[PDB]
């Protein structure tokens, strides 16, 4: 795929027919299911297995390995009751799985940062061993690219955090550790953090100092004390447009700061500059 | 023209890394005057300051090698005399020690001082051992010697 | 030149072979300068818009810039993965937010259609005995060159919202939203057309000034010249519907179309469609054809009108068809 | 190499944390030098030319042992099988250097004593500087609120370090007076071995 020359080499990478090819898959899933479910007893062959483990996550591309080698892993963090591979290890394998981010298909990604999500919305581990080991996966979740999952992420870490605008900002000083989003523009995240310690409900107007259209208040203030009659009657269709025009005034007077401070927030995720500037 | 290569070799991509000042002209002088990434010098933002742990060094010492110091007393367990014996030693011990290994050193034909002739030194004239960083048998005139004499002595 | 000196990650071809260019120059590469350098400046000191906000942890509130993301969102929403629509929508929604904020919020009288009449009945007539004070109160605090940026930056949100109606998603919001537009502006042009009445039979020289600052609302004139000859055909469709909306408004609030051409709007909108001929885009000369061709085969203002008119609409197609270059299609001359 | 192995020896001697690579580096270091470096005949029954037929640590183990839970006794109990040389001919010879200093190929007694005596030296050295580093902290003891989302819950416990290590080898390698009481009175200067702790 990158094109680069064969080199001599004797054991040189090379390449398999597609019958071999998954004939030694399926023999590789057989080969791991087996040897999985004597976990209590590995001993000396408890490391290997997660070696390999590893390495196939890292390097492979089939899609159904992967997915099973995930899963094992979820049923091993969740509903493993004995003795784990050798307790927190099973987090070295899940840290290998960050590679996933730079695959062009989501479809390990998604599943990954599911696995992650499930992890960090449960009562039972808050605060605990577990949760103090993900924080690269959490951060790599709150970059990501679809929506919904980052959506999903930042929501929960605005949910964990404090309402003070001086707390909020004290946390993104010296409260967090960027390390992991160091290659790029993580001050989008700190800005976004930072917008929910603010009032969203209460309305909005511009000064009394600025520049707007012409009331309609003023043009109709001269006839404040003419009580006087139009010669042509008042009909229905006069009554029908002007109960719409007082609809739409009503209307009118009902902005929110949600309604602009939402899109800000959700547009400078596509443009440096205006995270810049904001 | 020039040979703009259709790929740049290894050495032209490098993601530049810290450098340190060289030259020898000075660093810091305020007149009128550079490495693509400058290494950042060290700074402490606030604490105890070396001023003070330095001093504190040689209670110390004293403490660890005392067995131990009861609540409400520290410090003064070395009287005003023996406190300048005891720096005396030490700048006496690091000065006769490099002076020994620079001339070992260059000895073998070496042109860096390197940790083995340190360690050589201190094995071999003062009894010291540090961890954690890295025969003789006879000739043949000895042995027919021996062979005439015990044949003389029987 | 300069902008392809960039390092290793971006193509070295470009930057070496800008760097060959450059040291083959010789001396010659810092000797064009000639006037002393650009630079970016603002038209007013004042403070710029904004509204307030409100810190959880604090008692006060603060002011908040009021243009933040205008620029990107409207250049987001008329420049065409599968997340596009998404951003779309946020930038529309943040469109029409700022559109209700620039226009502003008011409250009225609640016999509000009495005094609409009574305006009716002072414009058909030529009433004399109407207080207009308020209009004569100097202002003299507050920026103009403000006032215009404030003008431009409305007309360039209306004509986003004009444009937006190529997406059949936002269709029937943006629609609704400039229908009670339309109607709201007509709604204000009678009292100015009032207004303006009244001013012009006092000729007075006495030291009372002009009248406050506000935005003008026939930027709405403007937004539907520029988007009457656009590539789309909804875009076209709703410019027509328009000024269709904004007759039909002001005919059923006069109660019969005889005295609907003495208002003052449609001079100034024959007026931008004549001046609209003589810019240097073809684009433009196109808009201003078509839009004199709308007001006289789609309103009916009447024979009198035209008969006024007609001098300035011949002079105004004639040039059209004399400034269009002779090597471009032939589309905006057989149009004039 | 032999990382893991030292981790499994330290765990099992107290060291409960996560002791970092320099304490495995030294500790490796320090091992392999003692083995680089290095009834019963002389018993009285030799005194004659024919020969003829006859015929605080138990403390503190008993306390952890009764201070632990069934998956922590698991896990002592798997790493307390933690050896240099077990079912490891080849790695342990080549990272002993048998070949280089002796004939090669001695019998599996030897390499089962070697492993015994470098789990002793492990098990000695962690017992010696868990002392020290305690001493430490205890003479050295005598801001921020609200609260994040990846904060440890208690904290408290940490490893030894590389200088508590070099401190309590130091301390080993101390002699007894015996060895120097024929120098008593002169200026002369001690020089002996490696002390084979």
């Amino acid at each position: 795929a990158s094109g680069l020359r064969p080199q001599a080499d004797p054991n040189a990478p090379t390449e398999m027919k597609a019958y071999d090819l998954e004939i030694q898959t399926n023999l590789i899933l057989k080969a791991i299911e087996v040897t999985a479910m004597r976990m209590e007893i590995l001993g000396d062959n408890r490391r290997p297995f997660l070696s390999v483990l590893a390495t196939i996550v890292e390097k492979s591309l089939h899609i159904p390995l992967c997915e099973k080698i995930l899963e094992m892993v979820e049923g091993w963090v969740f509903r493993s009751e004995g003795t784990w591979p050798t307790l927190k290890e099973k987090t070295a394998v899940l840290h290998k799985m960050i590679s996933f981010e730079h695959r062009t298909d989501p479809t390990m990604l998604h599943k990954f940062l599911n696995l992650v999500l499930r992890i960090y919305e449960d009562p039972k581990i808050t605060r605990t061993e577990l949760t103090v080991r993900m924080e690269h996966a959490f951060l790599i979740g709150t970059r990501a690219q679809d929506v919904e999952m980052r959506n999903k992420f930042m929501s929960i870490f605005d949910k964990c955090l404090s309402k003070t605008a001086s707390a909020r900002l004290a946390y993104v000083i010296l409260g967090q550790n960027w390390d992991t989003l160091a290659d790029s523009y993580w001050l989008a995240q700190a800005s976004q953090l930072l917008l929910g310690a603010v009032d969203m409900n209460p309305t909005i107007q511009l000064h009394q100092d600025d520049f707007r259209t012409l009331p309609i208040s003023q043009l109709v203030a001269p006839y404040a004390k003419d009580s006087r009659e139009p010669s042509v009657m008042i009909d229905d269709k006069f009554e029908a447009f002007m109960a719409n025009h007082r609809r739409f005034l009503a209307e009118l007077g009902d902005v929110r700061a949600r309604d602009v401070l939402e899109p800000l927030m959700q547009l400078q995720h596509i443009d440096a500059n205006f995270a810049h500037e904001l | 023209k020039l040979p703009i290569p259709k790929v740049l070799h290894d050495k032209a991509i490098q993601m530049p890394q810290p450098v340190p000042n060289i030259g020898g002209a000075g660093s810091g002088r305020p007149t009128y005057t550079q490495p693509a990434l400058p290494k950042t010098p060290a700074f402490q933002l606030e604490g105890e300051g070396e001023r003070v742990l330095n001093k504190k060094k040689l209670d110390e010492l004293v403490r660890q090698v005392c067995g131990g110091t009861a609540e409400g007393q520290d410090g003064n367990m070395l009287t005003p005399e023996v406190e300048e014996s005891v720096l005396n030693m030490a700048d006496a011990f690091v000065d006769n020690v490099l002076h020994q290994a620079c001339r070992n050193a260059k000895e073998r034909g070496s042109k860096v001082l390197e940790i083995r002739d340190i360690q050589l030194v201190l094995e071999r004239v003062y009894n010291i051992r540090i961890p954690g960083y890295a025969k003789v048998q006879p000739n043949s005139n000895w042995i027919k010697k021996m062979s005439a004499v015990q044949a003389a002595k029987v | 030149l300069f902008d392809h000196l960039k390092p290793h990650p971006y193509s070295h071809f470009h930057a070496h072979t800008t760097l060959r260019i450059l040291g083959k120059l010789g001396g010659r590469n810092r000797k064009f300068m000639t006037e002393a350098l650009p630079v970016t400046f603002q038209q007013y000191v004042d403070d710029r818009a904004s509204f307030d906000l409100r810190l959880i942890g604090s008692k006060r509130d603060r002011a908040f810039p009021a243009h933040l993301g205008i620029d990107l969102a409207i250049q987001k929403l008329t420049e065409i993965r599968q997340y596009d629509p998404y951003y779309k929508r946020q930038a529309l929604n943040l469109i029409i937010a700022q559109t209700k904020l620039r226009v502003g919020f008011d409250s009225v009288p609640e016999d509000l259609p009495r005094l609409v009449r009574l305006q009716v009945e002072d414009l058909v007539k030529k009433n004399r005995d109407v207080d207009i004070s308020l209009f004569e109160v100097s202002d003299k605090e507050r920026s103009i060159a403000k006032k215009n940026e404030e003008q431009a930056l409305l007309k360039r949100l209306l004509k986003a919202l004009l444009y937006a109606e190529s997406i059949p998603e936002f269709k029937q919001e943006v629609d609704a939203l400039l229908v009670n537009l339309a109607r709201h502006f007509t709604l204000i042009e009678i009292g100015r057309s009032v207004i303006d009445m009244k001013k012009a039979y006092t000729p007075f020289d006495t030291k009372s000034g002009e009248g406050p600052l506000f935005i003008d609302n026939r930027v709405l004139s403007e937004a539907i010249l520029e988007s009457l000859a656009n590539e789309n055909l909804e875009v076209r469709e709703a410019a027509k519907r328009l000024i269709k909306e904004m007759h039909n408004a002001a005919v059923t609030v006069f109660g019969s179309p005889m005295h609907v051409p003495r208002m003052t709007f449609w001079s100034s909108l024959a007026s931008t469609f004549c001046h609209g001929c003589y810019e240097e885009e073809w684009f433009t000369k196109q808009g201003g054809a078509l839009g004199i061709q709308t007001l006289l085969t789609e309103i009916d203002l009447g024979d009198l009108w035209v008969a006024a008119k007609q001098i300035e609409f011949v002079r105004a197609l004639m040039y059209v068809v004399k400034d269009m270059p002779q090597d471009l299609p032939e589309k905006t001359r057989r149009t004039a | 190499a032999n990382w893991f192995e030292l981790c499994q020896m330290m765990y099992v001697s107290g060291e409960t944390g996560e002791p970092s690579l320099e304490t495995t580096g030294i500790i490796e270091d320090i091992v392999r030098q003692q083995v680089i470096e290095i009834g019963l005949p002389w018993e009285p029954a030799s005194f004659y030319s024919v020969e003829v037929p006859e015929r605080q640590r138990l403390r503190k183990a008993d306390e952890r042992t009764k201070a632990m839970t069934k998956e922590e006794y698991v896990t002592w109990s798997e790493f307390r099988q933690a050896s240099f040389t077990y079912r490891k001919g080849k790695r342990f010879r080549e990272w002993a250097g048998f070949g280089l200093v002796t004939d090669s190929k001695p019998s599996d007694d030897i390499i089962d004593i070697l492993g015994f005596l470098t789990f002793e030296m492990v098990q000695t050295l962690t017992e010696e500087a868990l002392k020290i580093k305690e001493q430490e902290d205890l003479h050295r003891e005598r801001l921020t609120g609200g609260g994040g989302l990846f904060d440890p819950p208690n904290e408290g416990r940490t490893p030894v370090e590389p200088r508590h290590i070099q401190e309590a080898f130091r301390r080993l390698q101390q002699r007894p007076k015996k060895a120097r009481a024929m120098l008593n009175g002169t200026k002369l200067q001690q020089r002996t071995q490696l002390k084979l702790f």
